[PDB]
């Protein structure tokens, strides 16, 4: 349908902390982990429908600025003594024909996983820090 | 012959120190006993019911409501709450005037000591107003390791005025009470190396300094309204009074207790069980002043009010499932014995009921006024939104802009708050069953039927200029479900044979 | 945000050794081995939030000259009778606005752990002695 | 070496003017410190860091046999010296990472108490440019400032135990 | 570091006979075949650093004319009754600034490990015959 957005990228914030350095081209992204529901599968039309628990279960992949208030805040997240638990949101407005709507998307408890892969280069510039949140209940809502 | 008492000090029964929370459960138990606390001494915090009766005496009334509220054994203080006892002027309030006095900011002990410790000689110049300024020079400080032996010894340097230290306070008080002023602020003497600028009691350095006043005074007295001076000090929550509230006073106390956002815990006797308009309580229920609960006691047992604001208020609001009822809720004070007809009266005008059911304990909560559960718990709430929002845009110390990025910052703050009560046990997913509504059906019903709770904050487009500059964000609207509770259980059984 | 580096690449140096002679072109690489907490997740909203013991353990793969000092330092670690352990820093100097800061990475006690794989052309040069010291702890600070 | 016997009066007060004590605890030898003047451990681990960063950084700069230079790079080497001592010391038992106390401080606020906060110690070393020709042909480089953070030592415990009957 | 080689390849003898029909374009390869130290990471800044006993093993990748003396010699080693053992040097020329070192690298008792796989064509002359000669120390000195 007819749908036009507010907000360029999905403006996230986490821990009431918003991220404000993303590195251009595609820096965030949810991954679902695993399914949202296993089957089993039997004889003469029939199933069984399970919803898993791991059903929310996102990684969300974040890239920032080599040294940025963002890097930073991740950072300082990553160097803790005991693993920041995450809590927050990743929300778009945009007007569906001419009423403003805003798809939100929940992100409780997580966690870094993987940490970025510190590249530093001498031919090119590259200020590239990819973190991974990976939460559990990842609920897109609109 | 030297002890273990140095190096391992172990000690029995001693209070531990209590501080004004933050919590929702800092409840308080107002009293009408000038004995012990002052209109200066509007209220004191409590965390031990040993402690309470040390300080007034286990004789005392307000002893023993603390007894009946400390013995509920979900006890507020078991969620990091306290009690407090306020006062209000009952009676004719004598204040026997006092001296002038002075006190330091700097209640750090540690960094006070080397300043003191290298300085020799000292200069000094207070002003008793009694006569000649002062001119205080001998001052050695090299001796002292505790601010109690500098405090005795500006004791022996300032005639007619006694020092002392109280945490870290320096208390500098004249002998002469009344109409006597200690106006310098140590000053200067051009006589020795001054001591008044590291003491922090310069007249540059904050310092408060209350001029003796002129004689006695006599505060009339005043009304249980006066419950707004308390509030006003300590920021309690839940509320009560040794007396019996009396009707004309209801309804002004009911509007307080909606208005300055906190509980009210009233008991009546059975003469208020009616759906008269004359009856005060049915008064509350029909004005919706839901804040203001009101209880029963055949008795008139005062007491019910403590074991019951007791049992309410215990509840953390940051675990898994927290959200209590009352209903049926084990409390410290003998129930007592009532005929049907006055159960479903209580029942039906909002009253609560302590009575017995197989030889039990048993409460039983009302929904003619509001829920216990369902006020309290949307109290906590909105006091802990108010709190939340404040807290992020004070003292995060990056201030939040009206970038659009930003105004998503402060809806999430709430978001977060709203998840942290969902994830509680005060609202749940389901239905919306209520018409009105804000932003879309479509996406209000959907996030409530879905997250519990939706949250539509106003676009910086539909605030003018005039309130931009005001520095006042939009007005985020909140819309929360409550989740149900189960008091009632209907059930029928046949029998095939 | 606003951020420019001085020291191009990030000056390193291992057991009070600097490296001088950097392949050009991405010589320097740290890249996390494994997360930094892994989690279980049970039904209801509920997880369990748990630091690995492997958290900084990062490889650093490092790119220097066929025959340098650098790779002269490297190599007498690889050929020692008893593995060397490697301690030292990476590190940028880097203004963020106006004031400079810097933005140092420790490396705690690490070890040769890939040779180079030592290739000769005659087609096209390559003095490409790429060696991985990898490390346990590589606590980043800024 | 024989324990003595003291009341207590002059238990307390050599506590508070700074002397030690050895004396008869459950009569057994008892050495007690005191914290008037600094602690014992806290003097010597401070005394022995100091010379020990003192001998890296010599050791580093002379027979190492290749000169450091005031190289940027060379620069952070220096640095590193000092800092990879000062890990030395927190992964040794007398720095521990922690919040700042004091106010005074070096760089700036943020990275000061994040880095002792996390690492237990930061080292920061003046820039080349802050530096004056006239002392760079002195052949001395900045002046760095390191700053470290005790571990706490546990000496006193004091618990109170009620009996519910 | 300023550097500069004699001796196009590294000139490579097995067995006191010398390689001199190398192909061209990149004929020998030493890739190491495992690490140098494996090591088991315990909690709280502990490691324990272990040279593995496969430390030097390196396979050497050698690609020769298809019917050579070089092949002829690798080949009759292939073809023994016996597999021979092979023992040498890699080692190149080359004048650090103005001094004249010699980078050598040993290869301990090694063999045949992978045959070239034969392949003859007609659209386009293929002479590329692959021995992989694997020993187990290879210490390069300089």
């Amino acid at each position: 349908s007819v749908i036009v957005y507010r907000n360029n990228q999905s403006t996230l914030t986490l821990n009431g902390y918003t991220f404000q350095h993303l590195y251009q081209g595609a820096a965030l992204v949810l991954t679902p982990v695993n399914a949202k529901t296993a089957r089993t599968n039997s004889i003469n039309g029939g199933v069984s429908i399970s919803g898993r628990v791991d059903g929310g279960v996102h990684t969300l992949a974040i890239m920032v600025q080599k040294h940025s208030p963002d890097d930073k805040f991740l950072n300082d997240a990553k160097n803790s003594q005991e693993p920041v638990v995450f809590d927050g949101s990743m929300k778009r407005a945009y007007t569906e024909s001419g009423t403003l709507k805003k798809a939100t998307t929940t992100l409780e408890t997580g966690s870094i996983t993987t940490q970025p892969t510190k590249t530093d280069n001498n031919q090119d510039p590259d200020d590239s820090r990819t973190y991974v949140i990976e939460f559990r209940n990842s609920v897109e809502t609109f | 012959m030297a002890s273990i008492s140095e190096v391992i000090r172990v000690s029995l029964q001693q209070e531990g120190r209590a501080i004004a929370p933050d919590n929702m459960n800092a409840v308080g138990i107002i009293t009408g006993n000038q004995g012990v606390l002052s209109t200066a001494d509007r209220y004191r915090i409590y965390r031990t019911a040993a402690a309470v009766a040390s300080d007034f005496g286990a004789s005392s009334q307000e002893s023993a409501f603390a007894n009946t509220f400390f013995d509920t054994t979900p006890n507020p203080i078991s969620a990091g709450g306290v009690l407090v006892i306020g006062y209000w002027r009952s009676a004719s309030e004598t204040v026997a005037a006092t001296s002038a006095t002075l006190v330091s900011e700097q209640t750090s002990e540690s960094v006070l000591i080397p300043l003191l410790n290298a300085i020799n000689d000292g200069s000094f110049t207070i002003t008793v107003d009694g006569g000649t300024e002062q001119e205080v020079t001998a001052l050695d400080f090299t001796g002292v390791s505790e601010l109690s032996e500098v405090a005795t010894i500006l004791n022996s340097a300032i005639t007619g005025a006694t020092v002392s230290e109280d945490n870290g306070y320096f208390k500098v008080t004249s002998s002469t009470t009344g109409a006597t002023s200690l106006l310098s602020y140590l000053g200067v003497a051009t006589s020795g190396t001054d001591i008044s600028a590291v003491l922090g009691m310069n007249s540059e350095s904050g310092a408060v300094l209350t001029q003796g006043t002129d004689q006695v005074v006599l505060p009339a007295e005043t009304k249980l309204e006066g419950i707004t001076a308390i509030k006003s000090e300590v920021n309690i929550k839940g509320a009560m009074f040794i007396d019996q509230i009396l009707d004309a006073d209801i309804p002004g106390i009911a509007s307080f207790a909606g208005a300055n956002n906190m509980l009210v815990y009233e008991v009546f006797d059975t003469g208020y069980l009616s759906k008269n308009v004359s009856n005060p309580v049915w008064a509350v229920k029909l004005a919706g002043q839901s804040n203001f609960r009101c209880l029963l006691s055949k008795s008139g047992n005062r007491k019910f009010a403590a074991t019951y604001m007791a049992r309410m208020h215990t509840v953390l609001f940051s675990g898994q499932n927290t959200a209590i009822t009352m209903q049926l809720k084990e409390l410290s004070v003998t129930a007592e014995e009532y005929t049907d007809t006055e159960i479903a009266n209580a029942k039906t005008v909002g009253l609560d009921l302590l009575t017995t059911i197989k030889n039990e304990q048993a409460l039983l909560t009302s929904g003619a006024n509001d829920f216990c559960d369902n006020v309290y718990n949307l109290e906590a709430f909105r006091d802990e939104i108010q709190t939340n929002n404040y807290n992020l845009l004070k003292t995060t110390s990056t201030k939040i802009p009206q970038t659009d990025p930003g105004m998503d910052t402060i809806e999430d703050d709430t978001e977060k708050t709203c998840e942290k009560y969902v994830r509680n046990g005060v609202f749940a997913p389901g239905t919306w069953t209520r018409s009105d509504f804000f932003g879309d059906r479509q996406q209000f019903v959907d996030a409530i039927a879905q997250k519990g709770y939706y949250v539509l904050i106003g676009d910086l487009a539909d605030q003018t200029t005039a309130e931009r500059q005001s520095r006042v964000s939009p007005v985020i609207q909140i819309a929360v479900k409550n989740a149900g509770a189960v008091h009632e259980e209907d059930i029928i059984i046949s029998v095939n044979l």
